[PDB]
């Protein structure tokens, strides 16, 4: 655990797991560099293959110039270039990427009164942006040490990454996979000819759930979507089919919008108004350290190409109402803030539940 | 580091519940949670900064107490406990 | 060496300086010459700035040009290069300067006696070397050689007092015409105006010429240009001149006596031996015409510097020529590439659109404007009608807008209460009835107009804001545009859809002039002689005549009774003046001009000036106007009496509605120019209250 | 996600939920919540997780967790003539959980 | 000299003689230098000393130039740049300051992101696609400053470099600013004769049609020099050609000591700003000759408005008169702009209500897709400060900004409202001044200025009630102030009645709309959704160069070459039965969904005017006066 | 980069060594080639120095012109 590294863990391979706050920008760290002294034009090269240091830089430019020690030349032409003399010609030098990376231990076992400790790390090549913030992993390291300019001796720990698994990988459009190998190919033709296909996938939809046949074949073809199309005069038909459940309550559609969620490629299962720090549509939010517009979140974006499952739906703000329809019909949201202005994709069936009013529903 | 407040129990009336600051070595880190009754015994010494403050404008030191000790003022059942 | 390397550069400053010498000299426009009359009242210290014309100067060049001679291009030399042509002008005016025929006296200022005391001080220090080289005898022997070489001696050993430490005159350029330009073929870009946008860094160093609006404006300050120390040891005054932001003093004396001797003499300032300047900073932002599609406007920084201070205000339509000079770079040290420089705007001349009502002067070219209008006839209606001209009708609307263009008399009692002289006026109609054309065309009109819309302010919008100067350096107030439009007129725009702090700010404002702040900022009270201008719709949108006139002008009777007019504009259809509204309108469409070629209407600059040079009077009223005056309000307080249980009440009389009455009556008082008011004014007056409300509801 | 002001420290806080996972989470005063803690306690009986897009956090917390809440009926006295629903500020689906 | 170099170059004067264009583009942009300069002095704009080149034609011409370029600029611009120079200096001798590259086309995998842009791109040509953010403020920066000496009466120059200003690293030699000659004597520094040139910082981050919906944006910097200058506003998608170049030393010396790491920019050599949908940046499209011949022949023919008409919505059964009134927004009418500063609206705006699932979202889409300027903005979503305009505040200067609404930034365009009717109040109040004085006044705490916001409003609202209830009078089914219907031009009640052979229509139509495949796509395979960026210079499917439908693409450049060439003006025989129907219609005693107030009459002009610029008739001849009459009368009865 | 430049020299090294191995294994003045003749003594160990001469190059351009 996070809590349990102490001294006897610096400059060892620990293996140690949580969750990501933040992935820092992609600074750029020199392998090979090649200089040339400003004065005497003294021609150098100098490769780096460590990159595991923080504040500090372990190799640098060296502090005089090289000429005299190498004796280079038998003519050997007091001269001094003097401190520091040397100049990075940077069109024939070579770079790497490094990022930090933060890292917490996972808040569900945090004590109760207590700020949940954190630990920088860094990684650099292809271990560079291969986790975004907020995912749970377990990273193998280096428990490593930098002085920062509060005890006479003390000193900050970090983590030098030497790699990094994934427990759980999130879905979205970017990180979902078009890639096919023969064996599913083959099993998938197979499946398609069945002549009980449409009852085989009516059967799987929530085993669980007694009755609502029609509802299932609905959810199915929900799953399954129509057709979209675009047209020369530029206008798109959607494909994307949304179902509302309304009735009684303790009639399992809330376990119905759950399978769906399970079972979707891409789904998100969200309240009508929206989630405990998670927002409905889409939520344009200042940048933290930067102060620049971005998409802060929302259920019917970060589904794009899924399903977004909406528990009681009736109850929702004026907001989400006109997102949802322009969602629902155009599958574009439209932003026109005070700085930004653009219309985003939001390619999602809609599946929403609902309870009448007053308790049960009235056959008058 | 820890910050140790005096109990709100044992304070006078009219006075605000002192602070030292403890600092707990190798074997005595991760020891006391917050929230909770404890005694230390250390050493008080004067912690030494640079250049004195300059705010007070008199050449005032801050104090530490190194704990030497840590003594708490479970649900852990041994082998005789599931056979109770 | 070649480590600082040589060009050859067309311009030669002997040449351009001996230009410069005899163009003061010689030039006569058409008491002798201009520059040295002007030179003349500056040494009589009766002038306190030279403002040099390059239209002068090109017609200099241009009788040189026709007696045939060879003269230089002085004035693109001045367009490229002012900063140096400034103290080029100021070398040749100290060169000959006439002595003051006045002697100095004790109502004389600090500054002058102080220059007076340093060019003696010069004097005797050159006589005193002087007659101790002629008492040494070298040579013991040409008088007039020795002479000479004894002058250049003393002229060389010697340290006098340096021109610049006895100016008592600011420099300026003032750019040429444009039309002097078209007279004589000549084509320059100084005169043109450009934007913010246009302006760029191929300009530095020219004098160029920007139109904007101010928007800032801060407090005058005064910027050292040269310190001046004593030292107690030697005697001496050391001066340091200062070029820059930021400045390090001097410890020790510098002095030829105390830098010869092994002990060094401590220096002290003195403020009143050094020069400051009067220096204010100013932000101009281009106009809404100037921005292109899409695009925020920027701004861009002014230096006034010198007597120009305090003739820029925020709210200003202006041209301001100045020279472009780069400044040190402000900002991060991180995103700076190589040697990048802020930029300014060193002012020399500025050119207001619309000339202030205080800085109006009856001067000889007014006064035959003034009275062509006047022996036109009928100035009343001539003014009237032309204020939105492609407006059809809303004759009596347009009149009372042009009285509250010109406004009443402000009335001081020894007690010390005062009356308001400004006058309110409400425009509240039906929908298409061009109000807000009126109120774009009637703080267009005004100098210090204001055009608001009703929720585009907010509360702080309107009254004030408490935030920081850093030039200054100072924690300071500054208004909405309830003060932007002090001594102006304030168009309120959308008057029904306010919020109730608006509603009371301006309340306070009708009746008081000032708004009252009492907040965890400040507790301050701040001055608003604003008249105001409301547009407004009724309550559901429309007038419907099942409800009284009270009930769909959902008003407040306080508010309501401090406008002094207030026009229902109704939109009645008719056969008859649709036609000829239509044809008015589809003329104005057609052709960009008003409709009716029996009459001139009068310019906006003519209508300012006559406004002006009617707000310098003040009428008074003698017993017989005053007792038809109070019968007629005593007969009105009668009538709202008797109206007050009937639909057709407007309201209840209200001493409000006597003192409007007058102020109107004193507004078209002073539109004949008259010092008294005359029965006709006060039959205007009543007849207007009456059209402004009865008459198009009874129809 | 909560920033120190003064350490400058972004930290993740998962609330009294996600805290009380595999435990009991405790809510005195259940009438009187606001409305984010209310949708909360909705997701935290519904899913028994919390999800969260914030700061550029994109994930859910595990919140399952037993609920002993604690509520004041309207008015200050319940009412026996009416039925639980017109007693209290809760809704029927978080009644029903 | 080196070798290589003037092999490069000589390489560059193959490339250059081989392909005329750029050769004649600079003769072109030469004479036109010299025939403004001959003009200023004989009686103004200097087109700037740059070539735009084609990566393409060089990869067909050289494939290692293309790659040297590509990868390694460094070595290979500056000697294409000196081959430039040279060409243009070989033809200026009949009639001084070096000649600059520009690239487009294709360039493979360096066509990248701010977020794809790593370190093996360092030192690489990269084109990058992105959201201008920030824009710094244009400085000058001084390049050589000239001084004089009094005493000795003479110029002196001194010429500044930086590592920005030049591609290859030289030697870092700081020549400090000279006060002083060498002789002792006092230098007056020259401000006019010294050159100082424009320089930019932006920002360039990742498009957020293109970035993961949950992520923190990617961002960098970009350097512009004097003619890159203020060809970028925030808010534009941009794409920006140049050379990403590290700087430098990252705290490799003893002073520096810090992890900011290598400072990484882009030298920027090229900046198309991208035209997108709901964006800043106005759609422009090359008018050749032969789409003008075209253009020309369809203004001849007597059926035209109504086939510009009918082509804006194929798939959308009936809606004809919307169809009119929609392409009459889209030519825009005449603004008038009096003498004395009072001005007169151009724009026509469209209101439409009525009954749910009747093609007005649809239609408001259209108009943001065919529309050159269009901005979509929804009821509740956007507010006061979200259409007009905000105040922030500056990080460098300290002083509040503003920062442009969805008004502002669609000037000269269209605003696309859905959900009218959820408008806020405050939100109305300030869509009363835009729809009218086609301005925005914002009165802030410090800040007091005028935006201009002139935009044509296309709008669509339903009933209070869900539907639209013929017994009722209009008033209370669309329950909206007066005001707000008088701005509105034109007003559209659409209602769903059932007719069985109108249902039949609608299905017939929608089935056969659901039909289409694209040209080179299969039976079964699924269309592809491609982002749609287009630079910005300065029921049947078979329409392909009017056969009887117009094809969007065609009839955007029919609306952009009506916009810019032609601006009718008013006759007597448009005026007399613009007059006689608004004095019809202000008398009339049929009850009207919308009032009839003064508005109304300008509509007519502006509707008039409209159809003369479809027609391209510098003249407003009866005919558009009656067209005009008889589209507004469908709207009002 | 630009501070070791570059010049163009009408040397080229590449034909010249191929020259110099053609002259080597092709040279017969009028056993086989003379200089194969030579290195056949030096690898045996008979030969210590290898002379060439210039006059033999000579003759060989002049053959290979005609
Ligand atoms: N027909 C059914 N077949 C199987 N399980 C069912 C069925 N109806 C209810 N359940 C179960 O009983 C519970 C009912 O919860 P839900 O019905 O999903 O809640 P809900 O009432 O639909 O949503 P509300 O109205 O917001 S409380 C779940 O645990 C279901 O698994
Ligand atoms: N009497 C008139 N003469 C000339 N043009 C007029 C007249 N009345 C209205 N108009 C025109 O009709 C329009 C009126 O616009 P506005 O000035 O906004 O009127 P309004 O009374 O302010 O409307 P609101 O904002 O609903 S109170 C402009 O285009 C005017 O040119
Ligand atoms: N006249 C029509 N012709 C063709 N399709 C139509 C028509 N009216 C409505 N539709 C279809 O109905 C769907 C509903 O969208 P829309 O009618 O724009 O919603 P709203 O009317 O609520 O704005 C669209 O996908 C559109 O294809
Ligand atoms: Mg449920
Ligand atoms: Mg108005
Ligand atoms: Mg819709
Ligand atoms: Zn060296
Ligand atoms: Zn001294």
């Amino acid at each position: 655990p996070l809590r349990d590294l102490d001294s006897e863990h610096v400059s060892k391979i620990v293996r140690l797991s949580g969750i990501i706050i933040s992935t820092s920008v992609l600074s750029s760290r020199a392998t090979y560099l090649s200089i040339m002294c400003r004065n005497c034009r003294h021609t150098t090269s100098i490769t780096i293959n460590n990159f595991n240091s923080i504040t500090g830089n372990t190799v640098s430019l060296p502090r005089s110039c090289l000429s005299t020690i190498e004796s280079e030349s038998s003519m050997a032409n007091k001269k001094n270039c003097g401190p520091d003399p040397y100049i990075i010609i940077h069109e024939s030098s070579k770079f790497i990427d490094q990022q930090f990376l933060k890292l917490q231990e996972i808040p569900e076992l945090v004590p109760v009164g207590e700020m949940p400790r954190n630990l920088t790390m860094t990684c650099d090549r292809y271990l560079t942006n291969k986790v975004i913030p907020g995912t749970r992993v377990t990273i193998v390291g280096i428990y490593s040490i930098y002085n920062s300019k509060s005890g006479v001796a003390i000193r900050t720990p970090y983590i030098k990454i030497l790699g990094i698994q994934s427990d759980v990988e999130t879905s979205s459009i970017w990180n979902s996979v078009t890639m096919f190998t023969e064996e599913e190919e083959e099993e998938f033709l197979q499946l398609s000819r069945n002549p009980k296909l449409y009852e085989i996938l009516t059967n799987s939809i929530a085993p669980s759930i007694f009755g609502n046949e029609d509802i299932k074949k609905a959810i199915v073809c929900l799953l399954m979507g129509g057709s979209k199309k675009i047209l020369p005069d530029g206008m798109r038909l959607r494909g994307d089919i949304n179902v509302l459940l309304l009735g009684d309550p303790g009639t399992a559609k809330s376990q119905l919008l759950k399978f769906v969620e399970k079972v979707s490629p891409i789904a998100v299962y969200t309240s009508g108004k929206g989630s405990s720090a998670a927002g409905l549509t889409a939520s344009v939010q200042r940048d933290p350290m930067t102060r620049e517009f971005y998409l802060e979140g929302g259920a019917m974006v970060l589904a794009d190409g899924g399903v977004v499952c909406i528990d009681e739906f009736d109850k929702m703000r004026d907001e989400d109402r006109v997102a949802i329809h322009e969602a629902m019909e155009q599958q574009t949201i439209s932003i026109a803030k005070a700085g930004i202005t653009t219309v985003l994709n939001s390619r999602t069936s809609v599946l929403a539940a609902a309870n009448p009013i007053y308790g049960r529903y009235d056959d008058l | 580091r820890v910050t140790l407040q005096e109990a709100p129990g044992t304070v006078p009336p009219g006075r605000l519940p002192r602070h030292r600051e403890v600092i707990l070595l190798a074997d005595l880190v991760d020891v006391s949670k917050p929230g909770e009754e404890v005694e230390v015994t250390g050493i008080y010494k004067n912690n030494y900064d640079g250049n004195l403050n300059a705010k007070n404008g008199f050449p005032v030191f801050a104090t530490i107490i190194e704990a030497n000790s840590i003594k708490r003022r479970v649900f852990s059942w041994t082998e005789e406990e599931e056979r109770e | 060496s070649a480590a600082l390397p040589s060009i050859q550069l067309p311009v030669d400053y002997n040449n351009l300086f001996n230009e410069i010498t005899d163009f003061l000299v010689t030039f006569k426009q058409d008491k002798g010459p201009k520059y040295m009359a002007m030179l003349q009242k500056v040494a009589n210290r009766e002038l306190n700035s030279v403002i040099i014309d390059l239209d002068d100067i090109l017609q200099y060049q241009n009788e040189k040009f026709l007696q045939g001679t060879q003269a230089d291009d002085l004035v693109s030399a001045i367009q490229q290069n002012a900063n140096h042509f400034t103290e080029l002008f100021c070398r040749a005016i100290d060169n000959n300067m006439p002595l003051p025929t006045k002697e100095i006296d004790y109502k004389d200022d600090v500054l002058d006696v102080i220059l007076n005391q340093r060019r003696l001080r010069n004097e005797r220090m050159l006589s005193d070397r002087t007659n101790e080289i002629r008492s040494e005898n070298l040579m013991d022997t040409p008088p007039s050689s020795m002479n000479d070489a004894l002058r250049e001696v003393v002229e060389d050993e010697t340290e006098l007092f340096p021109p610049n430490l006895t100016r008592r005159y600011f420099l300026y350029f003032k750019p040429l015409s444009q039309n002097c330009a078209r007279r004589y073929r000549k084509k320059a870009i100084s005169s043109k105006p450009l934007s913010v946008r246009q302006i760029k860094g191929d300009f530095l160093g020219q004098l160029i010429t920007v139109r904007g609006i101010i928007t800032r404006v801060s407090d005058v300050k005064p910027a050292v240009e040269v310190i001046a120390y004593t030292c107690d040891q030697c005697g001496y005054e050391v001066f340091q001149e200062v070029n820059s932001r930021t400045f390090t003093p001097l410890s020790e004396c510098t002095s030829e006596e105390c830098s010869q001797n092994q002990t060094k003499g401590q220096l002290f300032m003195s403020t009143r031996a050094s020069k400051f300047s009067a220096f204010q900073e100013c932000k101009i932002q281009e106009l809404s015409q100037q921005v292109p599609v899409g695009h925020i406007p920027r701004s861009l920084n002014i230096h006034v510097n010198g007597t120009l201070v305090r003739s820029l205000s925020p709210g200003d339509i202006v041209d301001v020529t100045g020279i472009f000079l780069p400044a040190p770079y402000t900002g991060f040290k991180a995103l700076k590439a190589g040697l990048l420089t802020e930029t300014y705007l060193e002012a020399q001349f500025v050119r207001q659109h619309k000339k202030k009502f205080a800085s109006f002067s009856l001067t000889s070219d007014v006064e035959e404007r003034v009275m062509e209008l006047i022996t036109s006839g009928d100035v009343y209606n001539r003014l009237a009608k032309s204020i939105a001209p492609e407006i059809y009708g809303n004759l009596d609307v347009k009149k009372a807008l042009l009285l509250l263009l010109v406004g009443g008399v402000d009335k001081r009692v020894g007690d010390g209460m005062k009356i308001r002289g400004d006058i309110n006026v409400c425009l509240m109609g039906d929908p298409g009835v061009a109000k807000s054309q009126l109120l774009k065309a009637i703080c267009k009109i005004s100098p210090r107009g204001v055009y608001t819309t009703g929720k585009g302010s907010s509360g702080v919008g309107l009254t004030a804001a408490v935030m920081k100067d850093p030039v200054t350096d100072e924690m300071i107030l500054e208004g909405g545009a309830l003060v932007l439009a002090d001594n102006g007129i304030c168009c309120i725009d959308e008057f029904d859809k306010m919020d109730e702090s608006d509603r009371t700010a301006i309340h306070e404002v009708m009746e008081q002039q000032t708004i009252s702040i009492s907040k965890a900022g400040i507790n301050t009270t701040l001055n608003a002689r604003t008249s105001i201008l409301a547009a407004a719709n009724p309550l559901y949108g429309r007038y419907n005549p099942r409800l009284s006139p009270l009930d769909n002008i959902n008003l407040p009777a306080a508010l309501l009774s401090r406008f002094d007019i207030l026009f229902l504009m109704l939109d009645i259809p008719s056969r008859d003046d649709d036609e000829k509204l239509a044809e008015h309108v589809t003329y104005v469409h057609m052709h960009n001009k008003q409709p009716d070629l029996d009459f001139t209407p009068v310019e906006p600059s003519k209508m300012r000036e006559y406004i002006a040079y009617a707000k310098t009077k003040r009428p008074v009223m003698s017993e017989a106007v005053n007792d038809y005056v109070v019968q007629a309000y005593i007969r009105l307080r009668q009538d709202s009496k008797r109206e007050m249980d009937s639909k057709f009440s407007f309201g209840q009389a209200t001493p409000r509605t006597l003192l409007g009455i007058i102020r109107l009556s004193q507004a078209l008082a002073k539109l004949r120019l008259a010092d008294m008011v005359d029965i006709d004014d006060v039959e205007e007056a009543l007849r207007l209250v009456r059209v402004s409300k009865e008459s198009l509801y009874q129809e | 996600v909560r920033k120190d002001p003064i350490t400058k420290e972004w930290t993740l806080e998962g609330g009294a939920l996600v805290l009380a996972d595999k435990g009991v989470c405790l809510i005195d005063e259940f009438d009187k919540m606001n409305d984010q803690d209310r949708t909360s306690i909705h997701e935290a009986m519904e899913q028994q997780s919390i999800s969260i897009s914030k700061a550029g956090i994109v994930t859910t917390l595990q919140a399952r967790c037993s609920i002993i809440a604690a509520a004041n009926p309207n008015g200050g006295r319940y009412n026996s003539t009416l039925p639980l629903a017109q007693n209290v500020s809760l809704t029927e689906p978080i009644l029903s959980r | 000299p080196d070798a290589v170099f003037g092999d490069r170059v000589r390489r560059f004067q193959e490339f250059l003689d081989t392909f005329t264009s750029y050769r004649d583009s600079v003769r072109s942009i030469q004479v036109y230098n010299s025939n403004n300069a001959a003009n200023y002095n004989d009686d103004l704009n200097i087109l700037p000393h740059r070539i735009i080149i084609s990566l393409d034609d060089l990869r067909e011409f050289d494939r290692s130039f293309w790659s040297g370029i590509l990868v390694e600029p460094a070595y290979f611009i500056p000697p294409a740049e000196k081959a430039l120079t040279d060409l243009a200096d070989s033809m200026d001798d009949v009639p001084r300051h070096p000649w600059k590259l520009s690239f487009k086309g294709s360039f493979g995998a360096h066509a990248l992101s701010p977020r794809t842009l790593t370190a093996q791109h360092l030192n690489k040509l990269v084109s990058v696609e992105g959201i201008v953010t920030k824009t710094s403020l244009v400085r000058p920066k001084l390049i050589r400053s000239v001084h004089y000496a009094a005493k000795t009466g003479r110029f002196h120059y001194r010429d500044y470099t930086d590592a920005t200003t030049t591609l290859t690293t030289r030697i870092p030699t700081p020549a400090i600013y000279p006060t002083e000659d060498t002789e002792g004597n006092k230098l007056t520094t020259e401000y006019g004769y010294s050159t100082f040139i424009d320089h930019q910082r932006i920002t360039v981050q990742e498009m957020p049609e293109m970035a993961p919906a949950g992520q923190l944006p990617r961002s960098i910097d970009v350097i512009l020099d004097d003619d890159l200058v203020d060809k970028t506003k925030p808010g534009d998608r941009v794409n920006v050609v140049g050379v990403f170049k590290s700087l430098g030393a990252g705290g490799m010396n003893q002073s520096n000591s810090t992890l900011i790491g290598f400072k990484t920019l882009i030298l920027g050599n090229t900046v198309y700003p991208l035209h997108a949908r709901s964006t800043g940046v106005a759609a422009r499209q090359m008018l050749t000759d032969f789409d003008i011949r075209n253009i020309n022949k369809l203004s001849k023919k007597k059926d035209i408005f109504d086939i510009l008409s009918q082509s804006l919505a194929p798939s959308i059964y009936g809606h004809d008169h919307i169809k009119k009134a929609i392409l009459l927004m889209l030519m825009g009418g005449v603004e008038k702009n009096l003498e004395n500063g009072s001005h007169l609206r151009g724009d026509i705006n469209i209101l439409m209500v009525g009954d749910p699932s009747t093609a007005k979202s649809q239609l408001l889409r259209f108009v943001l897709n065919t529309a050159s300027l269009a901005i979509a903005t929804t009821g509740r979503g956007s507010s006061g400060v979200g259409l007009t305009a905000a105040v922030t505040t500056d990080r460098e200067t300290g002083e509040r900004r503003l920062e442009a609404g969805a008004m502002v930034l669609a000037d000269r365009g269209v605003v696309c409202i859905d959900e009218f009717d959820k408008m806020t109040d405050v939100d109305r109040v300030a869509i009363h001044e835009v729809m009218e004085q086609q301005t925005v006044t914002i009165a802030k705490a410090g800040i007091h200025t005028t935006l201009n916001a002139r935009c044509s409003v296309i709008a669509a609202a339903n009933p209070v009630f869900g539907q639209y209830d013929v017994n009722r009078d209009p008033h209370q089914n669309i329950a909206l102030p007066d005001s707000l219907l008088s701005r509105f031009d034109l007003l559209f009640v659409v209602t769903d009645d059932i007719n069985e052979i109108r249902d039949r229509s609608i299905s017939e139509h929608v089935l056969r709309t659901h039909r289409y495949l694209p040209p080179g796509y299969l039976e079964g395979e699924p269309v592809r959704e491609r982002l749609n960026l287009s630079l910005a210079v300065g029921g049947n499917y078979n329409g392909t160069e009017i056969p009887k439908l117009v094809t969007i693409p065609f009839l955007r450049k029919y609306v952009q070459y009506a916009k810019e060439r032609v601006i009718p003006q008013l006759t007597q025989e448009a005026i007399n039965v613009i007059v006689k129907n608004y004095t019809d219609l202000r008398n009339d005693d049929n009850t009207k969904k919308s009032p009839i107030t003064a508005r109304t009459l300008e509509t007519l002009i502006r509707l008039a005017t409209a159809h003369a610029k479809v027609r391209l008739s510098k003249t407003v001849n009866k005919v558009d006066a009656k067209v005009a009459a008889n589209l507004l009368r469908f709207a009002l009865l």
